[PDB]
């Protein structure tokens, strides 16, 4: 190996003989496998689950559990902090169990997208991990491309290679061939920085932690993740929650000190109110239900990159999408040339080969035949800097069809005939691309420029045409017919270039047009339809022309009979307001510019909606990242993208992006159903014991009944609820309104109406027991047994809002069942078990008790019920 | 319009004989162009072996030399012949037929429903 300043001082052939390293054709497989052996795999070692079990301790509630059970063996109460630190395991343990699978499933999924690179080994360019790369070993640099290794670059016809990630200049570093005698490498392409344009061939010069910026990297694995905006706005949540228990159970502590009781009792009930009324198993749900969701995009092949995606895909409602690369599949054809003349020439055959013979007027044309057709495809070869390297495509595939186009006329050894000293360079904002070049055995020919593009921008640039061979001055009927042709191929779903080659810029003659065909990817259709269906608006942003985006958005289903396109050219014209106003009727988005593409983002997130741009392409990062979802494309998508982007989509499926919609939604309604038992099972608690503090009544319950209440109501019954599976009724909703909202009037009215009949129910089994003017054992017995059989049925009944308990069903949530069937075990080892007797202070009861307070504690389960069932039928 | 329906394809031994047919609803006679296409997972589709209008006949670098083509227009099918096969270069493969045009600009191109060969090392 060596060092990167010394590759860059001494010549590419020394740093080739150093390394063994055969330029042209690459390391054999027996010359890897030993260098292999030596220097290792390219990984970076490896990359601490006590950490994560450690930082779940981290929540402000855990650590106001820590200090209710620090407080309680203070004043000793063995039992007691015994309990809060059972409650307090419990919760973390679910949430360790969750996060550390969800982590997992996200690594086995990134696996299944690893790292790539070409690389040239037996003189054949393949697709190889950039892990198995070896010092010495030749690989190619295609546009896009994260450079896998620390490279010496040995060619580079026309490189700018950015270095945010490592430098941290966001400004793109050209990049020459040549030695740099004595950051500021100008020839090494380093490792992790990407391929903003052109092409490239190097020589590895490190491999492993032998990269000289493998620490930015060891930085970034060990950046951390900071708090989701719902783990942040949930948190608030608890903490407003525990603020108003603890004035609440402070008045009551007043309260019950003023009117005569224990002090110690009153402490102890106070501190078991306090551990049960602060929402402990909230954030522990939230995260539950991210990681949740994490794994259930995983099972639908999405790589969530980005935990706050999760969420926000629930509410994303307009996804803006991109012709190329995501609504069709990239496998671009040159098909239809149409010359300046007036000549057409069918080309045959498909894919990046030169299998397929041009056709003109019924005739095969081969090499300079026809010198026009000719003309227009050897410009067309000379300008790309994409190359068909063993049936493979670098570059892009616009490019690489007009290669494929030259091979098709044995006409592909123009590209090497020619000396390209000066290049303007393919941008977006340009929309034209032009080489200044040289024939190789004809020095004294001028610098002949090569020209390709979107018509407009060539055809302007152009002075003159071309007419049976014969330079003519441009014409405006000329211009109109070309007009038309292009116009007319764009209608066909051809993608159109306008070609151009002439002395200077500025002067050059137009030779003709080329249909390039891109089918639109399979299953957009399909998944278009759907997306529609389920209130979410798809748009079709392009830097294409009108006639080639309508007709493939008309193919594709989301430009119907009556629709709005507009250029990009009027959203510059139009203000930001008046684009936001006629943003939601507009579907296709013509020749915008990724500084348009970035203004319809950002005029679509003023109004009010959270858009989801997919994007390939490399100057489509900046979108992908300004758009609040950027979703790339997993097998054909560059890594500029993937980068940038929040999830990937590993099987290249629009389906995908609904199935992350309505995980997204899930995952909110599964936090409202464990908000509204929990608070409404603890408000039922509060106000228990608050009547009996005000009204002298002996208290239904002590500090460990509330302890075992507490355990219930947030930790495997509650945490139950945030794993309940989605429904079908909610997927098919509006999209979710981006505040979150989490306490609605309708939940908190069910929350009050739960919170009323358990205490009416409770209160009326004291009253009943305590008739007889005793305080039997018998008597705290039987509330403690209806608050815990009525935190059972609050639980049957806070599983789904809006959908009834037997439609839903018992075995839908296994993880309810088994906690409720624990929680009821519990409760009878409470009620029976004669040291748990002793602890808990209880008596044994008859069956006919239990019986009877299981048909009491049924009225939570028929008003739930009944109440489902009027909205429903009101809803009807 | 023309319907293509692949038939022929199985499980074949390495050193043998396969058969591939590919038939037309339609006669076959402007039809300028039509071959087969090797479609294989981790790879774009490539081509094996096809037909155009002036008699010559295309066969991919690779497959040069041991895939054959033929046609006839009195059973309407293209007929395609695999000889001394390898596992290494066995994957799905799709029938495509080209028409000439030129006022609509709409290719005139048709696929088949494809047809899978898998071939293991030899035992
Ligand atoms: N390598 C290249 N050389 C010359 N012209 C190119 C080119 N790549 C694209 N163009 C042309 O530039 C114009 C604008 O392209 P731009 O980069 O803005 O978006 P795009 O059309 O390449 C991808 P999409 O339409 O999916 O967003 C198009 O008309 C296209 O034909
Ligand atoms: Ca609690």
């Amino acid at each position: 190996v060596l060092t990167s300043k010394k590759a860059s001082e001494l010549p590419v052939s020394e740093v080739a003989s150093i390394l063994q390293a055969d330029l042209q054709n690459g390391l054999n497989k027996c010359e890897v496998s030993h260098r292999r052996a030596f220097h290792g795999w390219n990984e970076f070692d490896i990359s601490p689950l006590w950490k994560k079990y450690i930082s779940q301790f981290k929540n402000p509630l855990i650590m106001l559990l820590l200090a209710s059970a620090v407080i309680s063996v203070l004043m000793h109460q063995f039992d007691d902090a015994v309990s809060i630190t059972v409650a307090i395991l419990i919760v973390v343990t679910v949430a360790f169990v969750q996060e550390y699978r969800s982590e997992k499933s996200l690594e086995e999924l990134s696996k299944l997208v690893p790292p790539e690179c070409h690389c040239v080994r037996e003189g054949k360019l393949e697709h190889t991990l950039a892990r198995d790369l070896v010092p010495g070993d030749t690989v190619c640099l295609s546009v896009g491309d994260r450079v896998p290794a620390d490279l010496r670059l040995f060619e580079a016809v026309d490189l700018s290679i950015d270095e945010s990630s490592l430098t941290g200049e966001t400004t793109p570093c050209s990049k020459v061939t040549a030695p740099q005698p004595a950051a500021s490498r100008s020839n090494i392409a380093f490792m992790g920085t990407l391929v903003r344009c052109g092409k490239a061939k190097g020589v590895v010069i490190g491999t492993g932690e032998n990269s000289e910026f493998g620490e930015v990297f060891k930085m970034m694995q060990a950046e951390e993740a900071p708090k989701t905006p719902l783990q942040k706005s949930m948190d608030l949540l608890g903490k407003q929650l525990s603020f108003y228990s603890f004035g609440i159970i402070g008045i009551i502590m007043l309260v019950g000190w003023l009117l005569g009781k224990d002090i110690l009792e009153m402490f102890t009930i106070s501190v078991s109110l306090a551990v049960a009324a602060i929402p402990e198993g909230l954030p522990i749900v939230v995260t539950v239900t991210l990681a949740l969701g994490v794994m259930r995009m995983v099972k639908k092949r999405a790589i969530v990159k980005k935990l706050p995606i999760v969420e926000t895909l629930g509410c994303c409602n307009v996804i803006c999408s991109d012709k190329t690369g995501t609504l069709t599949k990239n496998e671009m054809t040159v098909t239809h040339i149409f010359t300046s003349d007036g000549l057409h020439a069918e080309v045959t055959g498909v894919g990046y080969n030169q299998f397929g013979e041009v056709i003109v007027d019924g005739d095969v044309v081969h090499g300079f035949y026809n010198p026009a057709v000719s003309r227009i495809v050897e410009a067309g070869c000379v300008c790309n800097d994409a190359v068909i390297r063993n049936n493979t495509l670098m570059g892009k595939p616009t490019e690489g069809a007009l290669i494929a186009l030259a091979m098709k006329m044995g006409l592909d050894g123009l590209q090497q005939d020619y000396i390209r000293k000066a290049e303007y360079p393919f941008s977006s904002e340009q929309k034209w691309m032009a080489v200044k070049c040289v024939h190789r055995t004809q020095q004294d020919r001028p610098e002949i420029c090569f020209m390709k593009g979107a018509y407009e921008q060539v055809i302007k640039y152009c002075t003159t045409y071309q007419s049976k061979g014969q330079t003519l001055t441009l014409t405006q009927q000329q211009r109109d017919v070309y007009q038309q042709e292009k116009a007319r191929m764009g209608s066909a779903g051809l993608r159109v270039l306008a070609l151009a080659s002439g002395p200077e810029l500025g002067q050059l003659t137009f030779l003709g047009l080329v249909g390039i065909i891109d089918p639109p990817r399979t299953g957009v259709k399909e998944a278009v339809t759907t997306l529609i269906a389920s209130g979410v608006s798809i748009k079709m942003i392009t830097g294409d022309s009108q006639e080639t985006a309508v007709a493939i958005a008309s193919r594709l289903g989301l430009y119907s009979k009556t629709s709005q396109s507009v250029s990009g050219e009027e959203i510059d014209a139009m203000d930001v307001q008046q684009l936001s106003q006629i943003v939601p009727k507009v579907a296709v988005f013509y020749r915008a510019s990724p500084r348009h593409k970035m203004k319809i983002i950002k005029s679509l997130q003023k109004n009010g909606s959270v858009v989801a741009m997919t994007g390939d392409g490399v100057n489509d990062a900046v979108a992908l990242k300004a758009a609040d979802i950027g979703v790339a494309m997993g097998q054909t998508g560059t890594d500029v993208c993937k980068e940038a982007a929040d999830m990937i989509l590993v099987d290249d499926d629009f389906q995908t992006i609904m199935s992350a919609i309505e995980e997204g939604k899930g995952i909110y309604n599964n936090i409202k159903n464990f908000v509204r038992f929990q608070l409404s099972t603890s408000i039922a608690a509060l106000t228990l014991i608050s009547l009996a503090t005000l009204m002298n009544f002996p208290n239904p319950l002590n500090a460990m009944q509330i302890l075992w209440i507490n355990i219930i109501m947030d930790g495997p019954p509650a945490q139950s609820l945030g794993v309940e599976p989605v429904d079908k009724d909610v997927i098919r909703k509006p999209p979710r309104n981006w505040k979150d909202s989490i306490l609605t009037k309708n939940l908190i009215l069910k929350i009050l109406v739960s919170s009323i009949i358990i205490v009416c129910g409770t209160l009326f089994v004291f009253w009943r027991e305590l008739r007889d003017n005793v305080i039997t054992p018998r008597d705290t017995t039987m509330t403690f047994t209806c608050f815990v059989f009525f935190d059972m049925f609050n639980a049957l009944s806070s599983r789904s809002q809006t959908k009834s308990v037997f439609e839903i069903g018992l075995c839908s949530n296994r993880m309810f069942c088994y906690a409720v069937l624990g929680s009821i075990m519990g409760q009878l080892l409470v009620i029976y078990f004669p040291p748990l007797q002793k602890v808990f202070q209880t008596e044994s009861l008859s069956i006919l008790d239990l019986l009877f307070l299981l048909g009491l504690t049924s009225s939570v389960c028929i008003v739930a019920e009944i109440i489902k069932k009027v909205e429903r039928s009101r809803e009807k | 319009q023309v319907q293509l329906q692949e038939s022929g394809g199985g499980l074949v031994q390495a050193g043998g004989s396969l058969r591939l047919s590919c038939a037309a609803s339609g006669s076959i006679f402007g039809a300028d162009w039509m071959g087969w296409y090797r479609q294989a997972p981790g790879k774009e589709r490539e081509f094996v072996a096809g037909i155009g209008h002036g008699a010559s006949t295309y066969y991919a670098d690779s497959v040069k030399g041991r895939f054959t083509i033929s046609r006839d227009n009195a059973k309407n099918t293209v007929y395609l012949q695999m000889n001394s096969l390898k596992p290494e270069d066995t994957a799905v493969y799709y029938c495509a037929v080209q028409y000439t045009q030129y006022r609509s600009y709409d290719s005139l191109l048709y696929w088949g429903q494809g047809t899978q060969v898998t071939v293991s090392s030899g035992s």
